[PDB]
């Protein structure tokens, strides 16, 4: 609904925490990390807890870009996944690429 | 002494100001 | 008070707080030696509680507690 | 089953404290969330409940309360002081609501600044009235808490 | 000897437990 | 001594839990801050600790140096 | 001539109870029909008229009234009882008005649910104020209905 | 320097009575001009200030005031008479404000007829409340203007 | 105004009653009967009273379909008019035929 | 006597009318 | 004594809360 994924990305299985999005994600900005995994495996959330991601393309909305870039260094340092791309989602629905800005 | 004082309060004080307010409505509202 | 004389003093159901009573009804539903208006019990519970062996208001109170918690258990 | 989330990314949990239907009925029909109400009536009902309870601690616990004081002649000063105390606490709450309103709110109510000023106004009248109504029932608790008809003659 | 206010308060604590369980049963019967 | 010993990031993380508690409390998330609650800054934590240390120092000694000398008799 | 019908299929009769022009000026400038009024003010004025008259039967006819009671110490209890009685009748009317408002009104007023809640809030404040104002004039009708200046000295 | 005009056809002068920034901060944040306020709350705050000071001349200067009358037996009559006097002066102001509203206002406020009726309503409740509040603090000025704790025992 | 006949139908002479239309005709539905008379003749209203129909096509607005059908059966049983058409009138002014359906 | 008469006022007079108002809200609002 | 107690109530209680509300308006309203 208010946190809809782009088409092609499927949600990882997470049971919901209290450390996630707050009212800023509705009114100022939120962020989206989108990566590609070869299997289903278990990763620590940057906001607390653990989640399971599936094979294919996985997207996650976070309040904060350092939460996304901390998730990205976790995927590199544990699961060798380097195709995370980080978007800044505005509340009107605009999406801009902010990592990799080089490509 | 046979007096109704509340009636003096009604029609010498309250009712004339009532009547001027009603006449103000009669003379100041269009249609 | 009813165990001391079961044949004279009448069983009492509960007491009355109705603000509509005048003075005649306030003194009418008050017994002799009572400090206010009550309902005189006509259901035989004192005779029940005597024959099943309740002798104190504290046993009636633990019966009340046990039935509230047994109702709480059934809900 | 009991702890779900719907939106798993939003930092919240759907829990029996949150998501059972009688608390949602109570909260969604508490005045600030009750549908079909102008903000003024919402603040008025919130004020009346609050100003009614705010009389109590000031009259039982305040500087004029004891049985060691001077007759129940001090009791009327106690009720009057507690009434003024509850009204000025409502006035401070009104000041709080209207300083919230006059700088321009951004909030999940769809009140404007004008809507929160309607709420502030209703809060003030309802709170001072709840203080006055609690004071009048406290004055009347003598005949309220006994059968008054019965000691009085005729 | 009758029952004082503290034991009536204990009975009200017990009735609050009963009232909570009744309030849960009535709403889940309403589903 | 609280501001002097305990420093910032504790209080910032604590205020983040308080921010979550306010935005998920019904009848109260409808009241919003205009300025975001953060912890006080590092220099501000030192200064508020110094100001309290200093105010307490001066009032403690002023109370002593007046009442012990006025209570000689 | 006097019993016209203008829309003869609508089941109505335009009669001089209906279609006298001073009766239309009276009814159409009663507060609910008076043009240019926000519904809160209409409720306020309806409340003040109702709460002023509602004090009276409770103080003359209620359970504390008689000359065979205990001095005029009981008359303060009578005025207080009638005051609380008229305010609680206004509270019941407010509850009625806002149960009408909260369920979604469909009526000849152009009020919403929010407009009827504004009317309910005005009704409550006006009715309690009219009860209080009738109680204060009934605290004052001793000196009001005599020449009070004249029996006092100096 | 001090007196400019900034539209010299318009018959006005821009003067440090007119155009000093704290005077503009004062006048522009008096409640009739303070931004973000519904007209009812503007009326409410205007009424509370006015009705609070309106109790004073009637109690100090009215027909029941002196030290050569009958004890402070007449003092309660003085407080009640001044209270009723200030509420009826507020009622006359309400009548004035709502006769202004109901005939259709053209003014530099962006109030409607409905907005001026909200102002009239808030004026009445705030004014009568300010009268009642000034009466309660006038009843409380004995204990307010002394250290009350200290003469009472225990 | 709010109760306007179709063009071609003239109103019968009736001094208007209290058995007629209520707020439902404003807000939910009402019904309209049109018949053809050869002369001016006196008929009982279904809502109480008596009216006179003029020569031509007469239209009448009623709250219920049974009032219109009882008026039509009274016109058959007394004055031999069998071309009454009963319509259902919505508050927006959309018109549909409901008697006869077959023709 | 051993009466809580304020409780009689709450649960026999206030709370029934409370309950009928709440049930009116249950039976007269669409969804 | 030679005291104006109402002045103590104004300038030590009412006027500082007044002043903090005025500075709140000064530091929170945009333009
Ligand atoms: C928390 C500690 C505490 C407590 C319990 C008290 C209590 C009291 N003080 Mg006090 N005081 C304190 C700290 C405290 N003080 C401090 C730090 C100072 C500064 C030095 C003072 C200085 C002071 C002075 C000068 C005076 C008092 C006085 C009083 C008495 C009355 C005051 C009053 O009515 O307030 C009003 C209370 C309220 C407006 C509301 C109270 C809060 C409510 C009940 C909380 C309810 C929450 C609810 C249960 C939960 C929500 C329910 C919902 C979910 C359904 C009272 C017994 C007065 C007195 O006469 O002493 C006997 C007095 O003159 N105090
Ligand atoms: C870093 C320090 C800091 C600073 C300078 C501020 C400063 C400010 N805040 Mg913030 N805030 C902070 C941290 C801070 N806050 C934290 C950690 C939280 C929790 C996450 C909040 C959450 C918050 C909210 C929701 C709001 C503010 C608001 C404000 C502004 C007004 C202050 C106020 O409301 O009075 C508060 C007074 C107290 C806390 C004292 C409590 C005294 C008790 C309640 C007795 C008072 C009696 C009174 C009459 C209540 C009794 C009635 C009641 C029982 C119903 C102000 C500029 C408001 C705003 O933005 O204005 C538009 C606002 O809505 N703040
Ligand atoms: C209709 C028959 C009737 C009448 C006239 C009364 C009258 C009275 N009862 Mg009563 N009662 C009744 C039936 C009646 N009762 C029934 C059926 C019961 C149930 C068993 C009771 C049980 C009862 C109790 C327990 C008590 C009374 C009491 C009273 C007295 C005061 C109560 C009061 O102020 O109400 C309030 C009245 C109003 C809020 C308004 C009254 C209606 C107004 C005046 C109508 C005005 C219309 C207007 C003229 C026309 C419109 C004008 C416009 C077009 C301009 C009063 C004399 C009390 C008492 O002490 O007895 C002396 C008392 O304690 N009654
Ligand atoms: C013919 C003219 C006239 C007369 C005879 C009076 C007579 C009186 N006035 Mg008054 N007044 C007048 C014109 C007049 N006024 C005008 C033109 C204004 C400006 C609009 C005022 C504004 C005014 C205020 C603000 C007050 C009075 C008060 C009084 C009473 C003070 C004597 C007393 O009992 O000590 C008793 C002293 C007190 C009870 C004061 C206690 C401390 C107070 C409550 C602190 C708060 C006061 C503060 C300034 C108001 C809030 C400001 C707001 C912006 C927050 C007295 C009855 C006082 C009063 O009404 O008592 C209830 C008072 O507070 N007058
Ligand atoms: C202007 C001349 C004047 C003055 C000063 C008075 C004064 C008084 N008359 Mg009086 N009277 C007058 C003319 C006057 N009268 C006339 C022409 C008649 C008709 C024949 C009467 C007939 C009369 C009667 C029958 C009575 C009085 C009485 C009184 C006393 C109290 C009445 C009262 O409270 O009013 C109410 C006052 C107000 C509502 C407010 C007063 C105005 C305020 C203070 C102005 C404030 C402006 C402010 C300072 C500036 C703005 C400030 C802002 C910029 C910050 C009082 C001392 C009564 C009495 O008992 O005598 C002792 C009495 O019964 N008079
Ligand atoms: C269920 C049976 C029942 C019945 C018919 C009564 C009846 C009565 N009680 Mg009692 N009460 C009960 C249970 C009951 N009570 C229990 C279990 C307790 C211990 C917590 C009490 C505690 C109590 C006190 C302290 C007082 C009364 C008093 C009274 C009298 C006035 C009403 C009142 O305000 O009390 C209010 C009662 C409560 C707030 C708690 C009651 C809790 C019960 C169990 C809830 C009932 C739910 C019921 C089973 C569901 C039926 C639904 C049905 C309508 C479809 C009245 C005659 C007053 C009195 O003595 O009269 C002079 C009084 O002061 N009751
Ligand atoms: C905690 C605390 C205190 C206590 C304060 C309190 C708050 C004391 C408690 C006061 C109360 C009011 C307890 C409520 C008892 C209500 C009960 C048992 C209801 C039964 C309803 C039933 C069976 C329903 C049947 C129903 C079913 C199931 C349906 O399905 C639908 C129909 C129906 C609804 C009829 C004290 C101060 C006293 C002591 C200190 C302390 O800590
Ligand atoms: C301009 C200025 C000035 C002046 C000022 C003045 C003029 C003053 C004042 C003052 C005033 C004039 C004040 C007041 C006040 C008030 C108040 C504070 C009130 C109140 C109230 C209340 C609270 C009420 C309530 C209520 C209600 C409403 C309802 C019911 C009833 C009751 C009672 C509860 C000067 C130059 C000096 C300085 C500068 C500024
Ligand atoms: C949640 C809940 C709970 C709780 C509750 C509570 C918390 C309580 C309470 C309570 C309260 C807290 C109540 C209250 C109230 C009130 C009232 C009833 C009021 C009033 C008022 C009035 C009536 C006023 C009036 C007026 C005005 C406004 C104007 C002028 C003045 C006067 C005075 C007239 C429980 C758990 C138990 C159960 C479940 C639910
Ligand atoms: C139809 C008609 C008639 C009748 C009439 C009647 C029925 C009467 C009446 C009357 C009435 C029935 C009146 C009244 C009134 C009133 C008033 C005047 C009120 C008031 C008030 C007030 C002022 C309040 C205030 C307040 C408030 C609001 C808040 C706070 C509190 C207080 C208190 C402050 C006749 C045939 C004869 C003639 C013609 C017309
Ligand atoms: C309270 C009450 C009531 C109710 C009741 C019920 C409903 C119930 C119950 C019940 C009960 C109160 C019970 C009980 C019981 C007991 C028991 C049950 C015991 C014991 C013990 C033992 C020690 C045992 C042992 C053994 C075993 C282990 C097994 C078998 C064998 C032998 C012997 C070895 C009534 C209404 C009547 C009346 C009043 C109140
Ligand atoms: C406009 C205005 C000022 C209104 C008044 C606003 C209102 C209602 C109360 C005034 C605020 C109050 C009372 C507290 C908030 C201060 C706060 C964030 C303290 C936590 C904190 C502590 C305890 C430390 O030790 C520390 C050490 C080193 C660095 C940072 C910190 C730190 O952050």
């Amino acid at each position: 609904q208010a946190n809809s994924l782009p088409p092609g990305a499927s949600s990882p299985i997470f049971g919901g925490s209290t450390g996630g999005l707050l009212r800023k994600a509705l009114v100022e900005e939120k962020y989206l990390i989108t990566w590609g995994s070869k299997e289903e495996q278990v990763f620590e959330m940057p906001t607390g807890g653990a989640a399971t991601m599936v094979a294919g393309v996985n997207g996650l909305y976070l309040a904060r870009k350092e939460q996304c870039h901390a998730l990205h260094r976790q995927l590199v340092a544990k699961f060798k996944i380097r195709d995370s791309k980080i978007y800044r989602v505005l509340p009107n629905g605009e999406q801009t690429l902010i990592y990799p800005k080089d490509g | 002494m046979n007096v109704y004082p509340w009636l003096v309060y009604v029609t010498t004080l309250v009712f004339p100001l009532v009547s001027l307010a009603a006449l103000f409505i009669l003379i100041e509202r269009d249609t | 008070q009813w165990l001391t004389d079961p044949t004279k003093v009448k069983p009492i159901a509960h007491a009355i707080f109705d603000p509509h009573f005048g003075p005649g009804a306030v003194k009418a539903f008050t017994p002799e030696g009572g400090s206010g208006p009550v309902n005189i019990m006509y259901s035989g519970l004192y005779y029940f509680w005597y024959t099943i062996g309740i002798r104190h208001n504290s046993e009636l109170y633990e019966g009340a507690i046990f039935l509230i918690l047994l109702a709480a258990l059934f809900l | 089953g009991m702890v779900s989330t719907d939106d798993f990314q939003v930092g919240t949990l759907l829990t029996p404290v949150n998501n059972s239907p009688f608390i949602k009925f109570f909260i969604n029909n508490l005045p600030i969330n009750r549908p079909g109400l102008d903000p003024f009536f919402r603040g008025l009902e919130v004020g009346m409940a609050h100003g009614y309870w705010l009389f109590g601690p000031f009259v039982v616990l305040g500087p004029l309360r004891l049985t060691a004081f001077r007759p129940p002649d001090i009791e009327q000063l106690s009720i009057l002081a507690a009434l003024i105390s509850a009204i000025v606490v409502v006035v401070a709450g009104t000041l709080a609501l209207s300083l919230y309103a006059t700088v321009g709110p951004d909030d999940d109510t769809k009140f404007g600044a004008e809507g929160w000023s309607r709420f502030a106004g209703g809060w003030l009248i309802g709170g001072g009235g709840g203080a006055l109504f609690a004071a009048l029932l406290y004055l009347f608790r003598g005949p309220l808490l006994v059968m008054l008809l019965g000691i009085i003659p005729g | 000897m009758l029952i004082n206010n503290f034991e009536v308060a204990g009975a009200f604590v017990a009735a609050l437990i009963a009232g909570f369980f009744a309030l849960m049963l009535s709403t889940t019967l309403g589903k | 001594f609280m501001f002097l010993i305990s420093w910032r990031g504790y209080w910032q993380e604590l205020i983040e839990t308080l921010v979550w508690a306010h935005e998920r409390t019904p009848l109260a998330n409808l009241v919003r801050w205009k300025d975001k609650p953060v912890a006080m800054s590092i220099v501000q934590g030192r200064l508020i600790g110094l100001a309290h240390f200093t105010v307490g120092y001066i009032l403690t000694y002023a109370a002593f140096v007046i009442a012990s000398t006025a209570g000689l008799s």
